[PDB]
């Protein structure tokens, strides 16, 4: 399992 | 400094006074979680997502790109987002005449998808999942890039989240998205299968008969070395 931040 | 004036401002008819409030919040928005934590006191939050139902594009598209940065705070300050109704003008907007509203609303569902399971079944229920899978083909490498991220996040929920996700036709075009022309777009697109692949059997076996072993196996010919750890990785997750 994995979650992430989509960051810029 | 000068927080609830600039929320008021979110409310003036004169959009050069708006558009000045809005670079102001965005500025904040992106300035990390205890920033994002001064937005919500001021209580910027309802404001900004009124903003989605605007006759200016350029005034949405701000307020996205702020909403997205709110999106990237903790769990406590998504909830925040969503009570405050960020949803539903989210869902609605991706389907926007705007490539870059799309682009952003996109984000935005993501960051909120990388919340906590509650808050990936609020966007369920918001029916976030068919126009994201639908956007899995919208021309744009760059709308697709951000489609898949809210997909993967999304398939790292529970597995009555993931069998929801099975359901709006994910696995078909994520396959497809394992021989895409952007290698951004593989890695992502095989973090989101090795995510379907981790949890039941039930879901592997949805996996299997999209096709995704035969092109998780082509990728271990790939001549990128991350790819192919990352494809062998999620066969792994798989057996």
């Amino acid at each position: 399992k994995r979650k992430r931040k989509r960051k810029r | 400094s000068e927080l609830p004036q600039m929320v008021q401002q979110l409310n003036s008819p004169d959009q050069q006074e708006l558009q000045s409030a809005l670079r102001k919040l965005s500025q904040i928005a992106s300035g990390g979680n205890e920033q994002i934590q001064k937005l919500i006191e001021a209580g910027a939050l309802s404001p900004l997502v009124k903003l989605l139902d605007d006759a200016s594009e350029e005034v949405i598209k701000e307020a996205v790109w702020a909403i997205a940065n709110i999106a990237s705070g903790n769990n406590e300050q998504i909830q925040k987002l969503i009570e405050a109704g960020a949803l539903s003008p989210l869902v609605k907007l991706l389907d926007d005449a705007s490539e870059e509203v799309i682009k952003e609303a996109v984000w935005a569902i993501a960051n909120i998808a990388s919340g906590n399971n509650e808050q990936i079944q609020k966007l369920i229920e918001a029916g976030a999942l068919s126009p994201l899978v639908k956007l899995l083909d919208d021309a744009s490498e760059e709308v697709i890039k951000e489609a898949v991220w809210a997909i993967a996040n999304i398939a790292s929920g529970n597995n009555e989240q993931i069998q929801k996700l099975i359901e709006a036709g994910a696995l078909s075009p994520l396959v497809k998205l394992l021989d895409d022309a952007s290698e951004e777009v593989i890695k992502e697109a095989v973090w989101a299968i090795a995510n379907i692949a981790s949890g039941n059997n039930e879901m592997k076996q949805k996996l299997e008969e999209a096709g995704a072993l035969p092109a998780l196996e082509k990728l271990q010919s790939h001549a990128n070395e991350e790819v192919q750890k990352n494809a062998q990785a999620a066969l792994e997750a798989f057996n």
